[PDB]
């Protein structure tokens, strides 16, 4: 495609990607390591309920 | 231009106002012509996810304001007007050191 | 106009055209109001 | 009709002077501009 | 539907207009303007 | 068409970094935040005196 645009500016017409945000995963990691025994409680109940349903 | 770019969190890179870089290419010697240029340059830097403005961003912003988009593009078929522009630009560069140079194409 | 300048409701692109570009006013083609100008010309032999 | 007549062909008048795009070579000049200054005035007459 | 007359500085004008439309609010939060006309 | 929902969400986000009008709890949040911002800055602290 023939265009009247200089070669130096060719990289400036494209939208560069941005790094996605990551700190929700880190505060989630902190909150899950914080409450480990209760999370294991709830996971045990989930597994027992699933096996009772099946 | 500097105080309009700095107020939006965009720090001017320490090479054009630190040297004679962007003084020789800047124009639009009137008000309301620097606001549009500043907005275009900030838009170009935002599309690159950057916060600093280099020489290329200013040049690409100046090129988008004083140039008309055109279809059915054709170039010069007689080299010999190219020498006219080359000589005038060289003379305007060396001799009149206080005047702009429009790009040659 | 009663609306914030920077908002989703103000993300409007104004396309205008004519057949006489030099007939328009000096304060309408000023940058900030009309930024980009596209010039469409007549086709050539293969397009014909 | 003149295809099989072989006329005296004129030389091409509008053939464009062109530069090679990337042939690295010092293309020459004569060495001058061709403009001649306008200075045509007769000598002053006698009995002065 | 004659798409043959569409070429040169038009396919570069449309890309800028889609760039200024796909997410028009990353420009409108930081107080910069579009190509208005 | 899901982009319009995100458009409205972050446009409301833009509006709530302003003081057009909204619920009272967010206004109290912004007022105590502005008080903290005024108090922390020393060049904004002296002009209070």
């Amino acid at each position: 495609r023939e265009s009247t645009m200089p070669d130096r500016f060719r990289y400036l017409t494209k939208e560069a990607p941005d790094s996605p945000i990551i700190w929700p995963w880190f505060v989630a990691l902190g909150f899950l390591v914080y409450a480990w025994r209760a999370v294991l409680f709830e996971l045990s109940n989930w597994r027992k309920a699933a096996f009772a349903i099946l | 231009f500097f105080t309009l770019s700095y107020t939006r969190g965009f720090h001017l890179e320490k090479k054009m106002f630190h040297t004679n870089g962007f003084e020789s290419i800047t124009m639009g010697s009137s008000a309301r012509d620097l606001v549009a240029l500043t907005n275009e340059a900030l838009s170009i830097s935002i599309t690159q996810k950057k916060s600093i403005i280099d020489t290329n961003t200013i040049r690409s912003a100046l090129h988008r304001q004083t140039w008309d988009l055109r279809s059915q593009v054709r170039s010069v078929q007689d080299h010999g007007i190219l020498f006219y522009q080359i000589g005038r630009a060289v003379a305007q560069n060396v001799l009149i050191s206080n005047c702009p140079i429009d790009p040659i194409s | 106009t009663g609306i914030d300048r920077f908002s989703l409701r103000q993300a409007v692109i104004f396309i205008c055209a004519t057949n006489r570009p030099d007939e328009l006013d000096l304060e309408f083609v000023r940058s900030g109001r009309i930024d980009r100008r596209l010039y469409i010309g007549l086709p050539d032999a293969k397009q014909r | 009709k003149m295809k099989d007549l072989s006329p005296l062909m004129f030389e091409d008048f509008v053939k464009p002077f062109q530069i090679n795009p990337d042939d690295e070579e010092l293309l020459p000049h004569k060495d001058r501009v061709s403009y001649q200054p306008v200075d045509l005035r007769a000598a002053p007459l006698h009995r002065s | 539907y004659k798409e043959v007359v569409l070429g040169g500085d038009v396919w570069d004008l449309l890309d800028e207009l889609m760039i200024y439309m796909g997410n028009p609010m990353q420009y409108y939060e930081k107080d910069v303007a579009f190509v208005r006309g | 068409q899901f982009k319009s929902w995100i458009f409205e969400l972050r446009e409301i986000v833009r509006e709530i970094k302003n003081a057009h009008y909204f619920l009272d709890s967010w206004t109290q949040f912004n007022s105590v935040g502005s008080f903290i911002h005024i108090f922390f800055h020393q060049e904004r602290f002296r002009k209070l005196l």
